[PDB]
């Protein structure tokens, strides 16, 4: 009546291809905005495209802040820091977008324990990049954030899901990631990596292209931590 | 280091 | 296409 | 004495790393405004960001414009409008170049291999606005990309070695003009070959500063070659 959903998602794909990837967020926002569910396919494209949209923002914050430490020149570094400040502004508009889907219309609308998992990861994962750029006072609560929605994610897929399935494993991953990167834990890092990595070899002779994927993934941290 | 593709 | 030069 | 164009080149540097195109340009375009000649740093920061940010809407909308073609009435009005969408921020990128050019760039370029590049340009934004013209406008907009060329074409012969690989660049864009643009496949081989055949007669004396670039320029020369025939 309204507005048209099914015209916003072909407009998304076209976004896609065109490779417009903000252009695609904006169109999946606004479909996500009309309090469906999301079948498998507009879930995806909600996914990669602020996925795609997000981090390039990431990616060019940390260059931009590599380069601000690798000049402790006074005038050249306070253009690094403004610039990297104008960076993180965009940064955190992007999160903040998505999180608020997540928490207002994805999560709660999330009929079955594979979606419930994947929206709870993907809260964790998006207070994880605003945590990674947090400033002193708001730093701590942000990350509580990010490991409640990760841990709730996690004991979610303990109980309902195979440890080889791709998505507990991409779980279990970027949980590993929060601790090792963010609260800087390699203990419960590698345990954790180990664990879920372990359990998913003893049943690889069930299925996996996907699972491999992460299964490696979740290898090369491992060993990159143990160093 | 790494996170889910 | 055709081919141009690179930057 | 009111701004800073040392900062404003640090700034287009630090874009570039970044991969942030559309803030590198405008750092480039703040810096040619000034007025004074660029240095050859500069001039390549200045293309390779107004090319990677027109590249980009280009390559977008070949993709949507291909897409609007292969097709029923519905789906075929979004892709249109989308590729509208498309054309203008594209146009406004090529005005803003064309205009750095014309007013700012042509005309204090002091030495013969910067009027070269700077008029080679002018043809290749000139021919990206022709890519995307509507019928009424398409003649006028190739008509100018042509002559700039042209204007490059002759200064490049005479002032240049053929070996020089903004002098091939120049003899490739141009080839493709022609063969894109004009239709005219044997004023474009004849243009790419004559071009080609000349840069290898002086391969020997080739310097390492020039060589992987002029290679390079060399193999796109034959690719196209290759292609067209």
């Amino acid at each position: 009546s309204h507005m048209d959903k099914n015209e916003l998602v072909q407009k998304a794909k076209l976004a896609e291809q065109a490779e417009r990837y903000d252009d695609m967020a904006a169109c999946m926002k606004s479909v996500t905005e009309q309090g469906a569910e999301l079948s498998n396919e507009e879930r995806n494209l909600l996914s990669v495209a602020y996925k795609n949209v997000v981090g390039a923002r990431r990616s060019s914050w940390r260059v931009v802040s590599s380069i601000e430490q690798k000049t402790e020149a006074e005038k050249k570094q306070q253009m690094a820091r403004e610039y990297r400040e104008k960076i993180e502004t965009e940064l955190r508009d992007i999160c903040n977008d998505v999180l608020s889907l997540l928490e207002k219309f994805l999560i709660p609308n999330a009929s079955q324990a594979e979606s419930k998992v994947f929206y709870l990861k993907m809260k964790g994962d998006y207070y994880r990049y605003l945590a990674e750029v947090a400033a002193g006072d708001d730093k701590k609560g942000i990350v509580d954030q990010s490991q409640q929605a990760y841990q709730e994610a996690f004991e979610i897929s303990k109980k309902e899901m195979q440890p080889t399935h791709p998505i507990r494993l991409g779980l279990a991953l970027n949980f590993s990631v929060f601790y090792y990167e963010i609260l800087n834990s390699p203990e419960k890092a590698c345990s954790l990596a180990k664990t879920a990595f372990d359990e998913a070899i003893a049943e690889l002779d069930t299925l996996y292209k996907d699972s491999t994927l992460i299964m490696q993934l979740l290898r090369d941290n491992l060993t990159l931590w143990t160093s | 280091k790494l996170s889910l593709q | 296409r055709s081919l141009s030069a690179p930057g």
